[PDB]
């Protein structure tokens, strides 16, 4: 949640400026554990 | 107009849920005493009758016994690092910062029909929405490696509706942020046409 907030809250930065949204912060941070 | 709805009923949710959590006294099923030391009527001259309690965040109780219902307030400092653990959970500034900020989310949003062009109210909402959560995860774990520095144990309602109200605010958060989001992305749009 918290890397979904800090990478899409702010508007002056968007189209989008990542792919870092929701589902895939949740898929980043699911990776990162695994290893 | 649907999207608001899911915030604004989680938010009610996890404000509930947190202030029942904080309120109630079902965090831990230990097996201790809830009656002050009998000096002079002897019951059990020192040591009371170990039976099955219901702690929480203040007092313990007592299910089984002569003595069901009796609640005696939580001590913590008994007899560092050991010492601000203890005044951390002695407190519980944490699960109670998460009320505070749960309390704060609902404002922002309550404020967020009443100026519909301040979109920085949206975004405070979701802050305090994540960062409550936040507070939660240090609460539980305070609580959790504060219970481990003494002597079967479970664990009760009350503490799966802090662990719930974390969820709620969490997933609540992301959904102020992503209105944030919608909001602005509909003010760029018109300025671009
Ligand atoms: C004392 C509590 C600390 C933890 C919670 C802190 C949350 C602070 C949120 C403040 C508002 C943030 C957004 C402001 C937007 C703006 O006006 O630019
Ligand atoms: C511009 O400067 C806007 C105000 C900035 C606020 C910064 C603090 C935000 C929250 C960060 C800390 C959260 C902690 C959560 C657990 C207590």
């Amino acid at each position: 949640v918290v890397l979904f907030l800090v990478s899409r809250f702010s508007p002056y930065e968007w189209q989008p400026p990542n792919e870092f949204g929701i589902f895939n912060s949740l898929w980043f941070s699911l990776g990162a554990f695994m290893q | 107009g649907v999207q608001m709805l899911l915030t604004i009923v989680g938010a009610f949710a996890a404000f509930s849920l947190m202030t029942i959590a904080v309120g109630t006294d079902y965090w831990l099923y230990s097996r201790g005493v809830c009656k002050t030391k009998s000096v002079s009527e002897n019951e059990t001259s020192k040591k009371n009758e170990e039976v099955m309690t219901h702690s929480g965040l203040w007092r313990t109780c007592c299910l089984e016994g002569n003595f069901k219902g009796l609640c005696k307030q939580i001590d913590h400092f008994p007899e560092t690092a050991e010492y601000f653990l203890r005044a951390v959970r002695a407190s519980s500034i944490f699960p109670i910062l998460s009320v505070i900020l749960l309390f704060m989310g609902g404002l922002c949003i309550a404020a967020s029909e009443f100026y519909k062009t301040r979109h920085n109210i949206i975004l405070s909402a979701g802050i305090f929405f994540v960062s409550a959560g936040l507070s939660n995860i240090i609460g539980i774990i305070v609580y959790i490696s504060a219970n481990a520095g003494d002597p079967s144990y479970s664990y009760g309602w009350s503490f799966y509706f802090g662990a719930l109200s974390f969820i709620i605010a969490e997933m609540v958060g992301v959904l102020a942020v992503h209105m944030f989001i919608d909001r602005h992305k509909q003010l760029r749009a018109t300025a671009r046409a």
